């Protein structure tokens, strides 16, 4: 059991990113350049277009690994800022300690 | 042990082979960690180690890192109250100088093997070769 | 008097001129063989006596890394040569010689150059995808006066 | 200032030994060399490995429970709520047999 | 004037480890290093020694028995190098068509009951067996006497 | 007025231990880390995968010697290897102990794909640094 | 009726002043209160109190001792690591006196982390760096060789730097630097036609 219903469905936009990740390379490639044929180009465009929404890499967001928090989380340790200050004011944390300056 | 003692301890087989070696001109270990007092014990087993294997080594503490970074105390609204949060990162530079890359080899791995916890190492070594035998002379 | 090695000998057997003609893997190992060594194993498995011993039989099996330290320890990519990775353009010998598609295929290559996460093989696999794109698109290309294969 | 034949034969002379793009590529063509020389966004570990696999950990620990090699005191603590529930009568009813028909 | 290079020595993985064990002795006052360094946890008796080392190694084949029995659980690698030996093992033959092959694989799992089913229904069919192969399967009947190979589970 | 990791005064019939006692503020200055890795040192990588680990470790060690750890376990991390240090009531026997060793070493070691050594030190009680 | 267990005497009581303590500290251990011979405290004490002895002392667990690393350790230690070191050459007793022999400097990084993989990205990289007054470079292939490499070359220092860590490892990384110190070398002396046109 994940968090949430909204973590399991980030969980898969992740997996089906990393699917498509050479196919939407490939094609997209083809799509951003001015060195070939305007026509290929604009069919390039619409066989990126045809996969499907959860290959796309914009859809995934970064959330709290432990509660599944949408905002506040810090990328180096993929926590909230809550979950965060619990293991490191507990000196749970190797070397994070407070700013006194 | 008073009465009972090892006679002919046995010892690792080291064969010296027909390759030449490695010589390092230069190679700098820059040792890191969040507390001073572990570099200074480490400093203090590295630079006896060198001493006693006949290595050159000199030390110097490059200025230290401290990281901050501000988040949000309360878990709800109150955007003013924030908690502040910091990592120091302390260095410590072993220089060591003309070592060949047997010598260098071993005092690594009997130092690296040593590393306390919470330290990371970044060895630089810098070798020094001759030229490659075709830039020696012009060809056309 | 009881001298070990002073007196006479059975003599059924004698002295070995030749020593170990028939080679010691005769056939490949057989559990009769692979048991008996694992018995003669345990004819000297004692406990370990410090952390040493340990370690010495974590780095044997693996299990501990491997001193001094070398970032790329069994990371070899299928043998290959920087040359390889590097001067890529012999695979672009099916696709047209010059015009758009040269010049394309061309910025490919420099690219997958330059790519450190890639092995040869999975460079190949991108180019080989844009030869089959293009024989596809045969018919869009001829319309715009480019000819592919 | 405008650069002359051997100040431009002396560029490609370069880029061809240190196997840089040859020939003059608008800004809009050498997105293709960055697409093939950097690893996409959904390749990266930190993307595609952003969670734990909390199914295995959920899965693991709750068959330990089972073996009695570990013990869930929030687990335990549920399962009293049930059954002391269950005696008061505000049990989870039977699928298909809810208060609406 | 060319200088000479001194020619590299070189030595095993291990070998700074046994130089360095060759230093230290036994600690005389302190029990061998299976058993924990406390003092409620060192061996009083002779007894005590061999039921300290028989719950450790009991406590190892409670954890062997849930990674094998498991396996889909303990499958994720994090380790680079790749740990072959920190992995979930296999002993149940995969190979599901009846043929030669898979009559091989049972005898490398070392299943004597399953091979022998395997070898009668090949024998059954007609299908060619390579004497190599079917001297393999007499290697583990004749070793092991026609009886599975001796192992405890629940 | 702030209520983390504070264990708040009762009426001097509280014993507090010494990890206890000591607020956030005082990391650093009075008491250590419980963890040692290289992860959040500068220019490191895997803070991330370090710090769930260690999540992890320390609910395992919880449920596995359950009320007999007399204060919070200590992860150290050196190369590959994992080291727990606990701290553990002398409640249960002896060869008891063993066996959650033999187990908790080997599960733990094929489940992170690393060398894990539990080091245990067993108190009569656990200690009190005061009454609050 | 059910029994306690009643724990040993610490094993330091049996332990002489004249012992053999690399011994008892063979490897790096954690702080064991019932090993170390010594009357240690940690802690800040409260008024009126001492500093916390060492028996359940969670801060001295907490700290990466350096028991098993003793200045008598560390000499027992490195006598045996001595046959393992090889001699540096006598001759080249300076750093100038290396230059005139091996004029070509390749720089490696190596990482030590904690953890369960061994891989940085940055161990691929490699550094070629070499002065042109090394090279046999007549006056036309100097001029050439400086304005091929651009900023790779330093005016001050006379260097040339190459860097390459395009390639996935470092021995390839490494064969590339020197595989571009040729091209660029023997371009150098080939002589274009356009080039008279300068
Ligand atoms: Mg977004």
């Amino acid at each position: 059991y994940y968090v949430d219903w909204r973590m399991l469905r980030d969980l898969k936009r992740r997996k089906m990113a990393y699917e498509y990740a050479d196919e939407r390379l490939r094609i997209n490639s083809l799509r951003k350049n001015t060195i070939l044929p305007k026509d290929l180009q604009e069919m390039a465009g619409d066989e990126i277009a045809a996969l499907p929404r959860d290959s796309c890499p914009v859809r995934i967001r970064n959330r709290c690994v432990m509660t599944s928090r949408p905002r506040g989380v810090k990328r180096r340790w993929r926590l909230s800022r809550i979950v965060f200050r619990h293991l490191a004011d507990h000196g749970l944390l190797s070397g994070v300690q407070r700013a006194i300056w | 042990l008073h009465v009972d003692v090892p006679k002919d301890v046995t010892r690792p087989t080291i064969t010296t082979s027909d390759e030449p070696d490695t010589l390092y001109k230069r190679l700098s270990i820059l040792v890191k960690a969040h507390d001073r007092a572990v570099l200074d014990s480490y400093e203090y087993f590295a630079v006896l180690a060198a001493k006693e294997l006949g290595i050159s080594i000199k030390v110097h503490e490059p200025p230290r890192k401290i990281e901050r970074f501000t988040l949000l105390k309360s878990v709800h609204i109150f955007k003013k109250h924030r908690v502040q949060y910091e990592m120091r990162t302390l260095y410590r530079c072993l220089e060591l100088k003309h070592l060949t890359g047997s010598t260098a080899s071993v005092y690594l791995e009997y130092i690296q093997r040593n590393l306390p916890e919470g330290v990371a190492m970044e060895v630089t070594k810098t070798q020094i070769q001759q030229l490659p035998e075709h830039i020696k002379e012009p060809m056309w | 008097r009881k001298y070990l090695f002073k007196g006479k000998r059975l003599s059924i057997f004698a002295d070995k001129a030749f020593a170990d003609e028939p080679p010691e893997p005769e056939a490949s190992p057989s559990l009769w063989e692979i048991e008996f060594a694992k018995q003669l194993a345990s004819v000297a498995d004692q406990p370990f006596e410090n952390g040493f011993e340990e370690m010495i039989q974590w780095t044997k099996e693996g299990k501990l890394w491997e001193f001094p330290v070398n970032n790329e320890a069994g990371l070899d990519d299928d043998g290959s040569e920087f040359h390889e990775h590097i001067f890529l353009d012999k695979y672009l010998e099916d696709f047209p010689k010059q015009g758009p598609i040269r010049l394309f295929m061309e910025l490919v290559t420099c690219g997958l150059s330059k790519n450190p996460y890639l092995s040869v093989k999975q460079k190949v696999e991108h180019i080989e995808w844009f030869r089959n794109y293009f024989n596809e698109k045969r018919d869009i290309l001829k319309e715009n006066n480019i000819a592919f294969t | 200032s405008p650069l002359s034949e051997y100040a431009l034969r002396m560029s490609r002379l370069s880029a061809r030994i240190f196997g840089e793009v040859a020939r003059s590529t608008d800004s809009k063509s050498m997105k293709v060399v960055s697409l093939f020389s950097e690893q996409p966004l959904a390749k990266k570990k930190e993307t595609y490995d952003w969670y734990p696999n909390h199914n295995t950990y959920f899965a693991l620990m709750g068959n330990l429970r089972f073996l009695g090699l570990y013990r869930d005191e929030h687990q335990d603590f549920k399962d009293e709520q049930r059954r002391l529930k269950k005696l008061r009568g505000k049990g989870k009813p039977r699928k298909g047999e809810g208060k609406r028909a | 004037e060319e200088i000479v290079i001194p020619k590299k020595k070189t030595w095993d993985k291990v070998a700074v480890l046994q130089a360095l064990a060759s230093t230290v002795n036994r600690d005389p006052t302190a029990a061998p290093y299976v058993f924990h360094d406390d003092p409620y946890l060192i061996p009083t008796s002779a007894l005590e020694s061999r039921s300290f080392l028989l719950a450790k190694k009991s406590g190892e084949t409670a954890a062997k028995f849930i990674i094998n029995s498991y396996p889909k659980y303990f499958q994720k690698d994090i380790a680079e190098p790749h740990i072959p030996c920190l992995m979930p093992e296999y002993f149940e033959p995969q190979i599901e068509d009846v043929s030669e092959a898979a009559l091989e694989e049972r005898i490398r799992l070392r299943k004597v009951r399953a091979s022998v089913d395997m070898f009668d229904q090949l024998l059954q069919a007609g299908t060619t067996v390579s004497l190599e192969t079917t001297n393999s399967l007499l290697d583990l009947l004749c070793y092991y006497g026609d009886q599975e190979p001796p192992a405890d589970y629940p | 007025k702030n209520r983390a990791a504070r264990v708040r005064v009762a009426k001097g019939n509280k014993p507090v231990s010494y990890e206890e006692a000591h607020a956030p503020h005082y990391i650093a200055h009075r008491k250590g880390w419980l963890s040692l890795h290289t992860g959040n040192l500068d220019g490191e990588d895997h803070a991330a995968e370090r710090t769930l680990e260690d999540v992890f470790l320390r609910k395992f060690m919880m449920g596995t010697f359950p009320g007999c750890l007399a204060d919070q376990i200590v992860l150290k991390r050196r190369a590959n290897q994992v080291d727990i240090c606990a701290l553990v009531l002398r409640q249960l026997p002896a060869h008891k102990f063993y066996f959650l060793v033999g187990y908790s070493e080997t599960l733990l070691s094929h489940f992170y794909k690393c060398p894990v050594r539990l080091h245990l030190q067993t108190v009569p009680s656990k200690v009190v640094y005061k009454y609050i | 009726r059910p029994m306690r267990r009643k724990a040993l005497p610490p094993r330091t009581e049996k332990m002489d002043t004249d012992q053999d303590w690399p011994s008892v500290y063979p490897t790096a251990a954690p702080f064991k209160p019932s090993a170390v011979p010594l009357p240690v405290r940690m802690g800040y004490p409260v008024k009126k109190g001492v500093p916390m002895a060492k028996e359940g002392n969670l801060e001295l667990l907490k700290i990466p001792n350096f028991l098993h690393l003793t200045p008598v350790a560390i000499k027992r230690h490195c006598a045996a690591l001595k046959d393992f070191c090889t001699e540096w050459p006598a001759a080249l007793d300076s750093d100038e006196k290396c230059e005139e022999h091996f004029p070509v400097e390749i720089d490696t990084a190596d990482y030590v982390s904690s953890g369960p993989s061994i891989r940085n990205p940055k161990a691929r990289a490699v550094t070629l760096r070499v002065k042109l007054s090394s090279l046999n470079l007549d006056n036309h292939a100097k001029k050439k060789l400086i304005k091929l490499v651009g900023e790779r070359y330093c005016k001050a220092t006379d260097v040339l730097t190459i860097t390459t860590d395009r390639c996935p490892l470092k021995r390839q990384n490494y064969d590339y630097a020197v595989y571009l110190l040729t091209v660029l070398y023997h371009e150098s002396w080939k002589t274009e036609d356009w080039e008279n046109s300068k």
